[PDB]
C-alpha cells in the first residue's frame, strides 16, 4: 500500500480508461472508490439487502477463514470423479479450508462445474432426477447397490461445502424439501410438493375428501428398485393396519416424512456429515432455505446490461467494430446460449447474486475481459483462469458469430 | 430377439441378442452405442444383478424382458 502522492502531483493514462477498485477482503469490485463518500445503492430487494447481511456475517467468522497455505488437487478431465475422490478422500478437513489449487492431469471453478455434473449423474444410483421433465435431483434411495456410497455422499457433502466454503458454485438443482433439510429444520407436506409430485396430489386429496369407501391403504409404503417393487411399514406391522378417516391424518403424517427424510436417513447423514466439515451446523442455520440455496447454486440468469458494464478490454474499445457486433451477437442469443459462452470462457455458468461485479477468477475477483488476439482465420481462444476471451478482430459480423458459436461447441 | 435396458435417468435403449448369448457380450453391445466401459456395468434382472459368465438361458430372460443398467464406483 503505497501512500500519497505528493502535493501537486496527479495521475494519467497513456490510452483512455476507466478504473474501478478489487477490495482482496470480501473478493467484491465497484467503480466507487472507497476513498470516496458512497451513497447506498436505492430501490434494492429487501431480501437481498437481508441476505447481504447475513453473507457478511457469514464469511467473517473464524471457522470461515482460510487457513494459510494451499492445498493441491491433481485429477484427469475425463476420470474427475474417481480422481476427484481420491484427492478430496484422502486429505483431512483442515487442508480443505486452506486456499484450493486445483490442475488437470494430462495437459497441464471449472472443476467444480465438471464434478457438479458427474455426482449428480443418476447413472450411479447416488441421486435421482424428480419425476422425468424437471431435472431437480434427490437422494436416491436405492445407493445400497454401491457398498461404497456412503463414503461418496460424505463426499459429495464436502464438495458441496468446500464450494461453499472457497465462493465457488455448483451447478446442481436440489428440491425443496432438502434445503430445509441442510438446515435441519422441520418438513411438512408443502415440501412434498416439489419431492414428489405425484404422492403430493393424493395424500392432499386424502385430507379434502372421504376415502373411506374409496381407498383401501394400510400403513405401508412400496418403493419399486429394478423393476420390483419393495413395501416398508410406516409403523409396526403397517401393513396389517388398515387406514380409515380416523387415521388418515395420522397415515398422511407418517408417508410424508418417510417419502423425505427416513427414506434416505442413512444416505444424508454420510452427506450432512461431510458438508459439516466444512460449514458448521450451528452457523449455516443462520440462512433460510432461499438463502442457502443461493449461496450454493447462485444465479444462473444472465442479465446482459450487468454483463457489458463490468467487461474489460485488452486491446479493444467498447465502441470498437468487433465488440459491437459481440453484444449484438450475445444479446440475440437466448439465456442457454449465453450460459454456454460464459463456461467457454469461465468455466461455470453461474454467476455471483451481486452481479457480474463480483465475477470471481481464479486468485481472485476477475471481471469478463475480451482481449484482441489472434488471427482472422482462427477461432476465439480462452484463459478461464482470468475469465478472458481472446477475440481476433474479425472484420465482418456473420464470420464472428460463426467461430464463436463454433469454438463453444468444441469446448462443448 | 429384442430386449430392453433402462437407465436410471428414464431413458430405455433397444439391444438385440439371442436367449443363449452371454451377460459380457450384452454389456458391450451397451458400450457399443452409450460408450460405458463393461466394467463399470451392473445388469440387474428382476431385482437381481447378473454375471458375466453365464447366459440369457441362466436366468430365462425372454424378449421385451427390461433389465436395468447401474453403474459402479470404486
Amino acid at each position: 500500500q503505497l501512500g500519497p502522492l505528493p502535493s501537486g502531483w496527479e495521475m494519467r493514462l497513456t490510452n483512455t480508461a476507466r478504473v474501478y477498485f478489487v477490495d482482496h477482503n470480501t473478493k467484491t469490485t465497484t467503480w466507487d472508490d472507497p476513498r470516496l463518500p458512497s451513497s447506498l445503492d436505492q430501490n434494492v430487494p429487501q431480501y437481498k439487502r437481508d441476505f447481504r447481511r447475513k453473507v457478511i456475517y457469514f464469511r467473517s467468522q473464524p471457522a470461515l477463514r482460510i487457513l494459510p497455505g494451499q492445498c493441491h488437487i491433481k485429477v484427469r478431465r475425463k476420470n474427475i470423479f474417481e480422481d476427484a475422490y481420491q484427492e478430496i478422500m484422502r486429505q483431512t478437513p483442515e487442508d480443505l479450508k486452506k486456499r484450493l489449487m486445483i490442475k488437470f492431469d494430462g495437459e497441464e471453478r471449472e472443476f467444480f462445474f465438471l464434478l457438479s455434473h458427474e455426482m449428480f449423474n443418476p447413472f450411479y444410483c447416488l441421486f435421482e432426477y424428480s419425476a422425468y421433465d424437471n431435472y431437480t435431483i434427490q437422494i436416491n434411495p436405492n445407493s445400497g447397490i454401491n457398498p461404497e456410497h456412503l463414503n461418496y455422499f460424505k463426499f459429495i457433502g464436502r464438495v458441496v461445502g468446500l464450494g461453499v466454503f472457497h465462493r465457488r458454485f455448483l451447478d446442481a438443482f436440489f428440491v425443496g424439501a432438502l434445503y430445509k433439510m441442510m438446515l435441519r429444520k422441520k418438513v411438512v407436506l408443502q415440501d412434498m410438493e416439489g419431492v414428489d409430485a405425484e404422492v403430493y396430489n393424493s395424500l392432499n386429496w386424502m385430507l379434502e375428501n372421504s376415502i373411506d369407501g374409496v381407498l383401501d391403504l394400510t400403513f405401508s409404503a412400496d418403493d419399486e428398485r429394478f423393476g420390483e417393487v419393495v413395501t416398508v411399514d410406516l409403523k409396526p406391522d403397517g401393513r396389517n393396519i388398515e387406514v380409515t378417516d380416523g387415521n388418515k391424518k395420522e397415515y398422511v403424517e407418517l408417508y410424508t416424512q418417510w417419502r423425505i427424510v427416513d427414506r434416505v436417513q442413512e444416505q444424508f447423514k454420510a452427506f450432512m456429515d461431510g458438508f459439516n466439515e466444512l460449514i458448521p451446523e450451528d452457523l449455516v442455520t443462520v440462512f433460510d432455505e432461499r438463502e442457502l440455496e443461493l449461496l450454493i447454486g447462485g444465479i444462473a440468469e444472465i442479465d446482459i446490461e450487468d454483463w457489458k458494464k463490468h467487461t474489460d478490454y485488452r486491446g479493444y474499445q467498447e465502441s470498437d467494430e468487433v465488440i459491437q457486433w459481440f453484444w449484438k451477437c450475445v444479446s440475440e442469443w437466448d439465456n442457454e446460449q449465453r450460459a454456454r459462452l460464459l463456461q467457454f470462457t469461465t468455466g461455470t455458468s453461474r454467476i455471483p447474486v451481486n452481479g457480474f461485479k463480483d465475477l470471481q477468477g481464479s486468485d481472485g475477483p476477475r471481471r469478463f475481459t475480451i482481449e484482441k488476439a489472434g488471427e482472422v482465420q482462427q477461432l476465439p481462444k480462452s484463459h478461464t483462469c482470468f475469465n478472458r476471451v481472446d477475440l481476433p478482430q474479425y472484420v465482418d459480423y456473420d464470420s464472428m458469430k460463426q467461430k464463436l458459436t463454433l469454438a463453444v461447441e468444441e469446448t462443448i | 430377439m429384442q430386449i430392453f435396458v433402462k437407465t436410471l435417468t428414464g431413458k430405455t435403449i433397444t439391444l438385440e441378442v439371442e436367449s443363449s448369448d452371454t451377460i459380457d457380450n450384452v454389456k458391450s453391445k451397451i458400450q457399443d452405442k452409450e460408450g460405458i466401459p463393461p466394467d463399470q456395468q451392473r445388469l440387474i434382472f428382476a431385482g437381481k444383478q447378473l454375471e458375466d459368465g453365464r447366459t440369457l438361458s441362466d436366468y430365462n430372460i425372454q424378449k421385451e424382458s427390461t433389465l436395468h443398467l447401474v453403474l459402479r464406483l470404486r
